[PDB]
């Protein structure tokens, strides 16, 4: 239901992912609606996604 | 199968509104590699079947 | 780009309290006169009265065509040139959309002369998406957009040859 | 306001912060004090400094103000210092991070 932005920023509607976590690959749904709530620009967001994928 | 096991890894990173050029470069590189591998495999298959039936 | 349609986005009658005709220079001449400027941008200058009152503008997107638009920030060479062309005090040029954020402050410096000008104008461009609104605010040094391009695209290239 | 954080362990620390840009000088003077504001941060290799840029942007989710979000990765043994006179969105929680090459998929 969210994006990576709202996930690592901590949107109160994406709190299912939390604490100490581990994975091998991340799946993001296309029609998500819970991203950046307070409007703004996340600088170097593409590089952030690339660094998170690793 | 041994000489073909070398995998070419390629994932599409996110590219911004102002990264049209890097996105086009990525697309062209991946499409060229795909074309090269496809052509090589297909023509190798054809020639190998030819010479195999001949053998 | 496959097809473009040039239109007027922020008319000259949008900025209130400022002189809209003085925005010409001999560095940008036409074939008839020597002092002119770009046909898509307006160099907003102070009126007889001083202080360059705060200017605002807005544009809503109703159709389905993206809108390529341009603007600029003027950087004079002296505080004299700044205080003559615009008012006194802290100046700024800020713009916002649903996804764009821009804010430039005047940076006065005496650059080398190019075409008889020791000042500079930093040009910036953006693309307002369909349904996206644009707001512009300034206290001075603003080159305001006048004409933009509604734009419909399909992959192509550009050739540099004779 | 000032803050600091030392890195003792061996895990890099992905952290986030932000700068708030109101729409009016009224909103700025109401939420924060008066005068020149700034939000500055430093590490052994990072340098950041943002000034408030007040402008009335179009309304998104009932807000005409903006918040610029920035992110960084404090390396092991690297210290972080934060200083502000206003308009600061302060970091609260960060992520200690250990990496190995992967990817991200956008599908349903």
């Amino acid at each position: 239901d969210c994006t990576i932005e709202g996930w690592i920023l901590g949107n109160p509607k994406c709190d299912l992912l939390l604490g100490d976590q581990s994975w091998s690959y991340i799946v993001e749904r296309p029609n998500a609606q819970n991203g950046i709530c307070y409007p703004g620009v996340l600088n170097e967001l593409e590089e952030l996604k690339a660094f998170i994928g690793s | 199968i041994n000489k073909m096991n070398t995998q070419f890894e390629a994932v599409d990173h996110e590219f911004s509104n102002l990264e049209r050029r890097i996105g086009n470069l990525n697309k062209r590189m991946e499409d060229g590699f795909l074309d090269v591998w496809t052509y090589n495999a297909e023509l190798l298959v054809l020639l190998e079947n030819e010479r195999t039936l001949d053998l | 780009g496959e097809r473009v349609e040039r239109f007027e986005m922020f008319p000259k009658s949008t900025w209130a309290g400022v002189d809209t005709s003085r925005g010409v220079t001999n560095a940008c001449p036409s074939y008839t006169i020597d002092s002119s400027f770009y046909r898509n941008l307006v160099w907003i200058v102070k009126t007889d009265s001083a202080t360059y009152p705060v200017i605002k503008g807005t544009y809503n997107n109703t159709g389905t065509q993206p809108i390529l638009y341009f603007w600029g920030v003027h950087h004079p060479l002296d505080t004299t040139v700044q205080d003559n062309l615009y008012g006194s005090g802290d100046k700024y040029v800020r713009m916002g959309t649903e996804s764009m954020n821009f804010a430039k402050s005047p940076e006065i410096a005496a650059r080398p002369a190019v075409n008889g000008q020791r000042s500079r104008i930093d040009y910036y461009w953006s693309v307002l998406r369909p349904g996206e609104t644009l707001n512009v605010e300034s206290n001075g040094n603003l080159i305001a957009p006048w004409y933009a391009y509604k734009f419909v695209s399909k992959k192509g290239a550009v050739f540099k040859s004779d």
